């Protein structure tokens, strides 16, 4: 039916086991589309708030717009090759 | 008047003052079709249209910011 | 069993068309039923087979999952692994559809040897289709150069006056360049001991060895898709090649290079792609600007469209090398959109006008809307589609590619917007001239568009509009697959 | 309908008026194109050719193939894209966010009440659209905080 | 007077005008057929019979079998 | 009632386009007029609900783009600003359609003219009803496609086929920048929806805001025929008069101003763009009013009149008084549409069908109805108090001095010159065609009559709206404190109070005093003292006349120096690159090198024992030499090839 995301961080696996490495790539992707969807819902509130408030949209939608701009830069598909082929700890 | 060779040139619009012999017969045949289409647009239009300022009341929005604050 | 069915069926079909025709050579004069009506009973078999190949992919389409990550329908045939993912599904689907239209385009404008022509078209279509469903660099190369053998002979046998000049150009430009890709494919086979996609996607190479591999592969790509300054072969080939060859060449073959970027560069040379991306933009944007100014000062009818295809293939490369889903998805949609509008233009220019008046000089023709109104209607519509009109599929590809470039590089990527203005100049100047002023005094009044020629245009126009109005038929499939190519670390 | 005796009638008419340029009952079958003897195959060429030599681009042989083979194929492509029960990845994510919202707020009755009223065709349409539905609580919960474990998939910092 | 005569009588329901509407009418009915068929079969569309999307569990086996051979 | 207002013209446009052959000519014109009439009624119903009862409509059809965060839907919202654009467009277009039934009665192609004419109306309706910037772009492009067909309608006329291409290409230059601006909207904000984007105006950086709106401004310059991109405006007269009666009143011309008005939430927080908008208007108003006074064509003068009157809407935007510009846009759609139709009836009435105003004279008694429509329109165009022009045009000029800035003061004189020039060339046009001694052959006058009732009905309807409409609709837009949040005016930019209170009495009458005095002074000189206006005597006055008559030479500078130069760059690439170095470094160059080398080699293959003996002995030197000297032998071996 609705198959879930097999949460597997790259740091737990050895890339030699190809079946595991596939899981860590798929899991990182499926957690990135959820963030984009949560961006759409957040922006779906900003549109409704802006219209209903009218002239008040600078105060009745202040936090919603502020959160949307804060989350915009990093709520987009980034891919797994960025974190698979890099180790941030070094 | 003159000859414009409309014998073989048969565009979708006729061209060079073209009017078919049975133009009255097809005239209502389109009014019947066109009027039905507009009725479809009025039935589709009213069913699906909405007011974007009334879908969400003011109380619901006044709490959304408190969640995202 | 897709590939196993696909190769075996065509191999069976090729033998069937070989047996029926070449049985009557013998010592006897060719009094035969099969060749009656210009080999009508041997053309129809060839047209049926190209339609059937479309039914083979559809059988495997209904099982395709749009949500599972990785290659699907993984099969081992001829000791080669064949797989289909989101990107390979639409390019195979597009390739097979252009099969029947390539055959049907040359249905009654050949002087002879229709059996040879039919088999050559099918072999080009199948080999192109098989090229998107391989799973190693070596097998990618084999189906990337096997097309030269039928393509070199098709142009020479069924060409225009300068076919000798063009037959060399297609054979040598695509071999003296793709060989530089063989070196880079071989280097992978030496240091990794396998060319399989999934095996080499996970291996990082030194900073220098990625550059040496990128150059060797970009050389074989910058030639296959005409990119300045090695673009000087396609306009000659398009002018001389037959209508079936021109449809397949700019419809599928030039899109192999866009797909070649997806398989050979982005995943396994991911770091060096970011280093080369500013270089690609300078090369691509100047290709867009020059190939649209050059088109202004052209004279030949089919050459004019040839340079038009180059500009809309520079937009694809700009979009695909963007490091975001917006650029990558639009680049792929534009390839699909350009897979129908570009073949359609060659039918109007080199398949209807040339097949009646037998000339390709833009000076003769003007005011064709006076006695060829149906030809003008499809001339104007396919002209506005080719320029990036919003209701067409070109716009969706051209908007997302331009927007995708701006996200990657907002400064130089802004120049990608020149495609919006430049594509309007050279294109409408052709459409304005061909449908303007009094009917030309050099052309006698002849038959208007026939049923066969109308059919091709209607079935090359509808997919373009459908993608333009509602591209979610295409975007939804690609969204998972296109998200894998992106390389970025955000902290 | 090969009718060899009728076939010689056509060639006879050619011989009746040998000069040139100064059919309704004609057909064949698939089995005729293969096993007919050279005597018959030789003659049918003559009758067919000089009938043409007497003289608007119709009956070219492609009509019964493209309209029967190719056109239904494109309809099938049209049918598949529109009516395939496939979740796109973005659509799958939209469903998943609600499911992860349902589990993490089992103490929130109003969210659970509204989720059950969100039909299969109302899942990804959360917004001020034509559809008449109550989803204000759903939007509020999503604005409250994140509902993903992405930071749990990256175990290393700078 | 201009005295321009009328042209030949035309059939507005000719072969080239009816077909576009037939494609339009066919799609709407099939769309409405599919709209109902989902509720009466729990969200499964009219193409339920021709096949179904393959599951992830089945496909991962082919990938694992194929990734062992390549290694 | 929303979906009926938008797509009805599209249905009417298609009926004549494809079924037109089967439904004749006369029965095909009235069906197209029928489809527009439905839309006119539906707009007023919406206008009643939207402006007065504050109800908004939105019909979301289906999604269009779903690429990650970027979502764009085929939706069409109808809010207050949208309806205030539907009133000029849909109402005039019906009158243009009603006018065109009897104007184009003699044209052999009538089933095709009304197919594009209504398609134009639908293309504009989509523009002013899209609820995201991309749907606006779908409409924005299709004004050009519809205009390209209509301007080049008579495709057998060379000056008209070329004129369509000029109108299509210059707009694409504007559309090239609009696409770039749309991209920066997706980059900075992530969406192109009006709701999402406008809600962020106060939180986005100025430079990012400036970059987008500069692109919108360049896009608008092409459509509103402002300075630097106004060559296409006058070249568009090659189309039929109804085309000019529709494009230059409530259509393609005005579409630049609407885009800038829609972007008021973004435009406010960038003072630098509002300065550029203000200065384009002042120059375009000043220049057009000067060119119009020495032009000698009835349609060129009116065409130049629109460019001056559109520029007045630009300066009203530059002072953040968006309400004034929108109101003057609605008014101008009626006393400028009426001018074209009446002028299109003067040309039709005369049997020689001249268009030069120097072949007219003494027509007032012969065609008094067409004169009366022009005279009422001309006074309204001159902003005479009491008429629609006064309630809209004067207040914009009032506020040029009402901002009390240096830039505001300079543009005030440019407006004031154009306010007077509007009063000067308007009198010139009427005097040259209605109060002058006859120039045409006497045979024309004994056949110079009026037209039928169908051609007369629209002009009377527009004539009434050119008197009363400005007064009735003033308080909706220009009222004090009227709620019009669809157009954002920042609190620091509300200078409407100072404009209506701090202007001395002299300014409130100055445009009229110079307009009435200047017109009468010119009227006497034209009548009793015409010897002065033969400009061939004073070489300074001959050079001046020949300068503005050629439209500031901008047509000559654009054609001879940019298009001619631009085409030459394409020739240089074709010669020195495409057929040049890339052919020397290609098949032609490599044929020479191969022929050179293969010529040297074929000499070596010749049966000789002594020849093959020396090379065998020569190769023994490879063993002797230290292998550090291989590169030198390689260099020498190449030398011997030569
Ligand atoms: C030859 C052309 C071939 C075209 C093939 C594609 C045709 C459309 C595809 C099938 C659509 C079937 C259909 O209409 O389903 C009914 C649908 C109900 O869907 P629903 O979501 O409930 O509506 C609310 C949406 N806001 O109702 C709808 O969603 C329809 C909404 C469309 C409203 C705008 C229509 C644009 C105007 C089109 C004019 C030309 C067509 C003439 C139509 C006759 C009626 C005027
Ligand atoms: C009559 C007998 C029929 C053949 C039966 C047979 O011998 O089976 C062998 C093989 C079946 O495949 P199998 O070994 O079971 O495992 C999959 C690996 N292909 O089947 C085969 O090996 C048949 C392969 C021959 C068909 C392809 C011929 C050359 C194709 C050239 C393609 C060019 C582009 C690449
Ligand atoms: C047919 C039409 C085709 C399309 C038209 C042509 C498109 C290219 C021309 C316009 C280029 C797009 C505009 C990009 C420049 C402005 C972008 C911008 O706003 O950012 C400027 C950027 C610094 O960013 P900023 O926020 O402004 O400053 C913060 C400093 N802490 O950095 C800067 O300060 C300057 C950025 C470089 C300036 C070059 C801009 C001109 C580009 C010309 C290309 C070569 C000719
Ligand atoms: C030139 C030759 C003629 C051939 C080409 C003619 C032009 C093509 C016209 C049709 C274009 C094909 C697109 C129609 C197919 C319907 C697309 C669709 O799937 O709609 C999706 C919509 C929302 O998606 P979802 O919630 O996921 O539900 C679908 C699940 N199966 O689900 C729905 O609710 C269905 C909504 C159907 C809406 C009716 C379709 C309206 C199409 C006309 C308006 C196009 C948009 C407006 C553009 C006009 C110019 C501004
Ligand atoms: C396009 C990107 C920028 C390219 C700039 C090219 C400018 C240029 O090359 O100008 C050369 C051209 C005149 O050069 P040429 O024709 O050789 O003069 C011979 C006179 N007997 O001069 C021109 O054609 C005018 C070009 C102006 C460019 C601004
Ligand atoms: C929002 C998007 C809406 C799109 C739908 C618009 C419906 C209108 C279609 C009517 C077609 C028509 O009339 O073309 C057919 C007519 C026929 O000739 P005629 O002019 O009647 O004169 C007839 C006398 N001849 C024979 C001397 C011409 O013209 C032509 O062959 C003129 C050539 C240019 C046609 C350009 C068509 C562009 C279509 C739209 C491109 C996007
Ligand atoms: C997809 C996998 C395909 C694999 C099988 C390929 C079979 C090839 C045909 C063999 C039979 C044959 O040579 O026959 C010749 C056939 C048919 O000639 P015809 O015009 O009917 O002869 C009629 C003669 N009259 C007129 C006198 C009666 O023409 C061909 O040469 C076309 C196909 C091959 C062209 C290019 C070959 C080079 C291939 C290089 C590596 C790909
Ligand atoms: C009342 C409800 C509305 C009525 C209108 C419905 C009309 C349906 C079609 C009937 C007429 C017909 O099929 O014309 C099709 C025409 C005419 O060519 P033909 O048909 O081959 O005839 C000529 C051949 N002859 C001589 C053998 C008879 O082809 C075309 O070039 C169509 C060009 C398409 C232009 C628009 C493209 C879409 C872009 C915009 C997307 C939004
Ligand atoms: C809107 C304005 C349009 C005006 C009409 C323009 C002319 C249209 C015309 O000609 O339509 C032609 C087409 C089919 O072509 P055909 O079989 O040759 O039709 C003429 C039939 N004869 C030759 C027997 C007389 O039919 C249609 O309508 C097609 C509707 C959409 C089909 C969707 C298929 C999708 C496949 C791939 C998607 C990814
Ligand atoms: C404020 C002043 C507004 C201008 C009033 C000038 C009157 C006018 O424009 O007309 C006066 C004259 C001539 O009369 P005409 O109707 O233009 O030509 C009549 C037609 N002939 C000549 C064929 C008979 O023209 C001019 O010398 C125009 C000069 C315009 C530029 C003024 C200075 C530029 C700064
Ligand atoms: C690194 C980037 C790689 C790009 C692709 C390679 C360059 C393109 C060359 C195509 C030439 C062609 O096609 O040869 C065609 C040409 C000439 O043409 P023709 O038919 O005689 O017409 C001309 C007729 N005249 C001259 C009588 C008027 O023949 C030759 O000169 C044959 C020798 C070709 C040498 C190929 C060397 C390749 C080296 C590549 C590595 C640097």
């Amino acid at each position: 039916d609705h198959v879930r995301s097999p949460n597997v961080s790259f740091d737990d696996i050895d890339y030699n086991n190809s079946q595991d490495l596939h899981n860590a790539q798929e899991s990182l992707l499926r957690e990135q589309w959820i963030r984009v969807s949560a961006l759409k819902v957040c922006r779906k509130a900003l549109e409704s708030c802006y219209k209903t408030s009218g002239p008040n949209h600078y105060e009745d939608c202040r936090e919603i717009a502020e959160k949307y701009l804060n989350m915009l830069p990093d709520h987009r598909i980034q891919g797994f090759l960025g974190y698979q082929k890099n180790d941030p700890s070094k | 008047h003159h000859i414009h060779t409309p014998s073989y040139i048969k565009p979708p619009t006729g061209g060079w003052n073209f009017t078919p012999a049975n133009w009255k017969q097809n005239t209502v045949l389109v009014l019947v079709g066109f009027t039905a289409c507009c009725v479809g647009l009025y039935k589709l239009g009213e069913a699906g249209s909405y007011n974007p300022k009334l879908k969400y009341k003011e109380e619901e929005l006044s709490r959304w910011n408190q969640s995202a604050k | 069993m897709l590939v196993q069915n696909l190769i075996i069926f065509n191999i069976i079909g090729i033998v069937l068309l070989v047996l029926l025709n070449n049985n009557n050579n013998g010592i006897l004069n060719k009094k035969s039923l099969l060749t009656i009506k210009n080999e009508l009973k041997l053309k129809q078999i060839g047209l049926i087979i190209s339609i059937i190949n479309i039914l083979i992919i559809i059988e495997n389409w209904i099982g395709f999952n749009s949500n599972y990550y990785g290659f699907q329908n993984i099969e081992r045939f001829l000791n080669i692994y064949w797989g289909i993912d989101g990107i390979s599904l639409l390019l195979v689907l597009l390739t097979l559809i252009l099969g029947p239209i390539a055959i049907l385009s040359n249905w009654k404008n050949l002087k002879g040897y229709y059996t040879y022509y039919v088999i050559s078209i099918n072999m080009l279509v199948i080999l192109m289709a098989l090229n998107f469903i391989c799973l190693d660099l070596v097998s990618f190369y084999i189906l990337f150069e096997s097309t030269l053998a039928p393509l070199f002979l098709l142009i020479g046998i069924y060409g225009a006056n300068n076919k000798n000049k063009a037959a060399y150009y297609v054979l040598i430009y695509t071999l003296a360049s793709s060989l530089f890709m063989l070196l880079s494919i071989v280097i992978y086979y030496i240091i990794i001991n396998s060319t399989d996609y999934i095996y080499i996607n996970n291996i990082i190479l030194s900073i220098n060895l990625q550059s040496l591999l990128f150059i060797g592969i970009i050389i074989g790509i910058a030639v296959k898709t005409p990119l300045m300054p090695v673009h000087t072969w396609l306009p000659t080939v398009h002018s001389e090649s037959p209508l079936g060859g021109s449809i397949l060449l700019a419809g599928v073959i030039l899109k192999l290079a866009i797909y070649g970027v997806i398989r050979l560069l982005l995943p396994n040379l991911s770091e060096i792609s970011m280093m080369f991306t500013p270089i690609i933009y300078i090369i691509s944007i100047l290709t867009l600007i020059y190939s649209s100014l050059i088109t202004l000062k052209q004279t030949d009818l089919k050459v004019i469209i040839a340079y038009s295809s180059i500009s809309h293939l520079a937009v694809c490369m700009i979009g695909i090398f963007a490091n975001n889903l917006i650029g990558i998805n639009g680049s792929l949609i534009l390839c699909l959109a350009h897979g129908f509008v570009s073949p359609a233009l060659f039918i109007l220019v080199g398949g209807i006008l040339y097949d009646r008046y037998h000339n390709r000089l833009i000076n003769y023709y003007q005011g064709l809307s006076t006695f060829m109104p149906i030809f003008s209607i499809y001339l104007v519509v396919f002209s506005f589609c080719n320029t990036g009109t919003p209701l067409s599929g070109n716009f969706v590809g051209e908007f997302l590619s331009i927007t995708g470039a701006v996200i990657r590089h907002p400064i130089i990527g802004s120049l990608t917007a020149a495609s919006v203005l430049l594509s309007a100049c050279y294109q409408m100047k052709l459409t304005n001239r061909l449908t303007g002023s009094v009917f030309s005094q050099y052309l006698h009044i002849t038959n208007d568009v026939t049923n066969r020629e109308i059919f091709l245009l209607n079935w090359l126009l509808i997919p373009t509009i459908i993608i333009g109005i509602y591209p979610s038929f295409v975007t939804n499939i690609l969204n998972l697959a296109s998200s894998t190519l992106i390389y970025s670390v955000l902290i | 309908a090969f009718n060899l005796q009728l076939e010689k009638e056509i060639r006879s008419k050619i011989d009746s008026l040998p000069k040139l340029n100064n059919v309704t009952n004609r057909k064949l079958s698939l089995t005729d194109y293969l096993f007919q003897n050279a005597a018959n195959q030789a003659l049918y060429v003559d009758n067919e050719a000089d009938l043409k030599e007497l003289d608007e681009n119709e009956n070219e042989g492609w009509e019964k193939i493209m309209y029967v083979g190719f056109v239904p194929t494109m309809i099938l492509i049209f049918a598949i894209v529109l009516f395939k029960d496939d979740k796109s990845i973005d659509e799958w994510a939209m469903d998943e966010l609600l499911l992860r919202l349902k589990e993490k707020n089992l103490s929130d009755v109003e969210l659970i009440d509204e989720l059950d009223k969100l039909s299969k065709s109302h899942v990804g349409k959360i917004g001020a659209s034509e559809i008449n539905k109550r989803d204000a609580v759903i939007i509020e919960r999503i604005l409250n905080g994140e509902y993903d474990q992405l930071s749990g998939l990256k175990k290393k910092e700078l | 007077d201009h005295h321009t005569p009328l042209g030949p009588a035309e059939n507005i329901f000719n072969k080239w005008n009816v077909t576009p509407f037939v494609w339009l009418f066919a799609t709407v009915g099939i769309f409405q057929w599919d709209k109902s068929h989902r509720e009466s079969h729990d969200g499964k569309g009219i193409l339920d019979f021709l096949g179904e999307i393959k599951v992830k569990e089945s496909l991962d086996t082919y990938f694992k079998e194929y990734q062992t051979k390549v290694a | 009632m929303i979906l009926l207002c938008i797509f009805t013209p599209f249905l009417g446009s298609l009926i004549s386009g494809f079924f037109g052959r089967y439904i004749g000519v006369n029965s095909s014109k009235w069906i197209v007029c029928l489809s527009i009439f439905v839309s006119v009624v539906s707009t007023y119903i919406l206008f009643i609900d939207v402006i007065f009862n504050e109800i908004e409509y939105t019909y979301n059809i289906m999604n269009w783009l779903n690429v990650e965060y970027l979502v764009v839907d085929w939706s069409f919202t109808i809010d207050k600003l949208s309806v205030s654009m539907l009133v000029p467009v849909v109402t005039v277009s019906f009158l243009v359609h009603l006018y065109s039934v009897s104007y184009m009665s003699h044209d052999p192609h009538q089933q095709r003219f009304f197919s594009y004419l209504s398609m134009f109306t639908f293309a504009m309706i989509v523009l002013v009803t899209g609820d995201n910037y991309l749907i606006l772009f779908v409409g924005w492009e299709f004004i050009g496609v519809a205009s390209y067909l209509l301007i080049s309608f008579w495709f057998t006329r060379f000056n008209a086929v070329k004129s369509g291409l000029s109108a299509l290409l210059i707009n694409r230059f504007g559309d090239a920048l609009l696409v770039l601006g749309l991209s920066y909207l997706v980059l900075v904000t992530g969406s192109v929806n009006y709701n999402t984007v406008f809600a962020l105006g106060s939180y986005l950086d100025v430079n990012m805001i400036t970059v987008i709106l500069i692109c919108f401004l360049v896009a608008s310059m092409a459509k509103s025929a402002q300075l630097g991109l106004h060559s296409w405006l006058l070249l568009a007269m090659e189309g039929p008069t109804p085309v000019s009666s529709l494009l230059h009143a409530a259509c393609l011309v005005i579409a630049g101003v609407f885009l800038l008005m829609r972007s008021s939430p973004l435009l406010e927080y960038t003072p630098i763009v509002l300065l550029l908008i203000l200065w384009l208007g002042g120059l375009s108003t000043l220049i057009s009013g000067l060119i119009a006074m020495v032009s000698n064509d009835i349609k060129k003068i009116i065409a130049l009149s629109t460019m001056s009157q559109v520029g007045i809407m630009m300066i009203a935007i530059g002072v953040s008084c968006y309400n004034l510009a929108l109101f003057h846009l609605i008014c101008h759609s009626f006393f400028k549409a009426l001018l074209f139709m009446s002028a299109g009836s003067v040309i039709h009435s005369i049997i020689s069908e001249y268009q030069d105003i120097r072949m007219y004279g003494g027509f007032r008694q012969f065609i008094p109805l067409a004169y009366t429509c022009i005279f009422i329109a001309s006074l309204s165009l001159m902003a005479i108090p009491g008429l629609t022009g006064f309630y809209s045009k004067d207040i914009i000029i009032e506020s040029m001095y009402g901002e009390y800035t240096f830039s505001g003061f300079i543009i005030y004189w440019f407006a004031l010159i154009s306010a007077t020039c509007t009063s000067l060339y308007s009198i010139r046009l009427i005097y040259y065609t209605f109060l002058n001694n006859p120039n045409s052959p006497k045979y024309i006058y004994i056949n110079l009559k009026e037209n039928d009732i169908v051609l007369i009905t629209p002009m009377i309807i527009l004539t009434i709206l050119s008197i009363f409409g400005g007064y009735l609709l003033r308080d909706i837009y220009l009222g004090m404190g009227s709620p019009f949040n669809e157009l954002f005016i920042h609190p620091n930019n509300l200078s409407l109070i100072e404009t209506e209170f701090s202007l001395p009495s002299i300014l409130k009458v100055l445009p009229l005093i110079t307009g009435l005095g200047g017109g009468l002074i010119l009227l006497l000189i034209y009548e009793f003292n015409y010897s002065l206006f033969l400009v061939y005597n004073n070489k300074n006055l001959s050079k001046l006349y020949s300068f503005f008559n050629q439209k500031i030479m901008f047509d000559q500078l654009l054609n001879n120096l940019i298009l001619r130069s631009g085409l030459n760059i394409g020739w240089l690439l074709n010669v020195h690159i495409d057929r040049g170095i890339l052919q020397l470094f290609g098949p032609l160059g490599l044929w020479k090198l191969s022929t050179f080398i293969s010529s040297k080699l074929n000499k070596l293959v010749f049966l000789n024992i002594g020849f093959i003996l020396e090379i065998i002995v020569l190769s023994w030197l490879l063993i002797v030499f230290k292998v550090s000297l291989l590169k030198y032998i390689l260099l020498l071996i190449i030398f011997i090839i030569l």
